């Protein structure tokens, strides 16, 4: 599930 | 700071500017359409809007109050029932065709081309028919896709403890906003309170519509998928794999 | 002699007087279950209910109005939907349990018995702890199960020249009667327009993961016959078949 | 289709 928990984690 | 104390044009507002880019399909593709080459070509498209959703969803009034487990399952949830709404509703000015893209209107029977797809194509086209019956607005269109979002996986979380609750609360809370958000678009636009609460139901009761259409198009993607037909980036591999874990 | 012609009152009392008998699961049962035997339990009980919500749907208002083409799709579609909806509002006084009939009463971990059964016993568990948390009422259960019947298989008939239309538009007319009478009842609860709105969302977004229960379900259901574990009744047979179709 | 189409017609 690394992908969009990674994704959604940055800005 | 909060999305719970958001008038109704400050949510129609924060939705409207969370909207993502527009995407055009890749440029030129061979003639005629084979099986292979159109599935590419509609899964390259919704893996690039997959890209664009994760951005657009940590702007719908909040998502980022949710923990990232939770940000996840929403959208492993909601995906396809989101990419199709979208569809649907760029379809309406189309009468029997799709507009996937700018650049890729499909019709009932170019979804020939895949074995099993014209059925899908069919409920597609229904569904933006009945929005076209409907004359729904863009603001009613940005409320429904956020319900999406927040409600098509509200019911499947774990029991995560009291955070878990906490979670759930906050969610079902946000939905309430957009409820009013709804009313008073239709308030706005005239209409009487038996006419605001009808409207309301028959856009929702639309929802199950587009959720039975994802479960479809999900059993299809896996079938095109397992078939080796189809070569898929990891996002739109982890989207579908949530619905076989 | 018009449902569109009916008081929320009348509506109320029509849904109410419309309900099926109560049925008790086959007798005396060994222990402990096996996947075959909970399987056959459980599909002997659903196509005994099947039977029965044959003559409930023609007493549900507006229904006997279609084609009898159109009466077969509708039930067709929302069969299992409507089932789960019964299982989900008996479940409400029962925690961690379900309640199939009042002499078989299955925890979670019996669920297990059934490969792939646990998943779906625990989707119908959330929903109904969401019921609970709710204070679902009779009256507005009944008006839920009837929008279910009216509304599953709604966007998916052909397009059966104008006779279609007029069907179509006929069950939406009935359809926004059971919207007024569900707000009637939220009204005379003493709810206010607020919150009349919010709860009418509320229960029709329930709707939605009734139907993503119902295609699992059907998925479920369609594995278990495959694998040769169960036999069926042809009416039972029919309305899976109709998902396959 | 049968089965389902004619217990409808029925009474
Ligand atoms: C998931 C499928 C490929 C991607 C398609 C797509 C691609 C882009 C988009 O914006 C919407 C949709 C809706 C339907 C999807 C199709 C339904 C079945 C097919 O497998
Ligand atoms: C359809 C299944 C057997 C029949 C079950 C039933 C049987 C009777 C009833 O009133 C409701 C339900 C709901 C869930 C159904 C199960 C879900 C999967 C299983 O295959």
């Amino acid at each position: 599930h690394k992908l969009l928990h990674q994704l959604l984690q940055d800005s | 700071s909060l999305a719970l104390s958001l008038t109704a044009d400050q949510m129609v507002s924060a939705l409207l500017d969370a909207e993502p880019p527009i995407l055009y399909s890749e440029y030129d593709p061979t003639r005629p359409f084979s099986e292979a080459s159109m599935m590419g070509l509609l899964t390259n498209l919704a893996d690039r809007e997959l890209v664009h959703m994760i951005n657009w969803a940590k702007r719908v009034p909040g998502f980022v109050d949710l923990t990232l487990h939770d940000q996840v399952h929403l959208l492993e949830c909601a995906w396809l029932e989101i990419l199709m709404i979208g569809l649907v509703w760029r379809s309406m000015e189309h009468p029997g065709k799709l507009l996937f893209a700018p650049n890729l209107l499909l019709d009932r029977n170019q979804g020939k081309c895949v074995e099993g797809m014209v059925e899908i194509f069919d409920m597609l086209l229904a569904t933006s028919s009945r929005f076209r019956m409907m004359n729904l607005q863009g603001e009613e269109f940005v409320c429904l896709k956020s319900i999406i979002l927040l409600n098509s996986g509200v019911y499947t979380f774990l029991s995560s403890t009291l955070k878990s609750l906490e979670e759930k609360d906050h969610i079902h809370r946000v939905l309430d906003k957009i409820t009013d958000t709804l009313i008073h678009l239709m308030a706005k636009a005239g209409l009487t309170l038996q006419q605001q609460h009808q409207r309301l139901a028959q856009l929702l009761l639309i929802l199950s519509h587009i959720r039975h259409m994802s479960n479809k198009g999900m059993e299809h993607l896996y079938s095109m998928k397992c078939k080796n037909v189809v070569p898929l980036y990891d996002l739109l591999l982890e989207m579908l794999d949530a619905h076989r874990l």
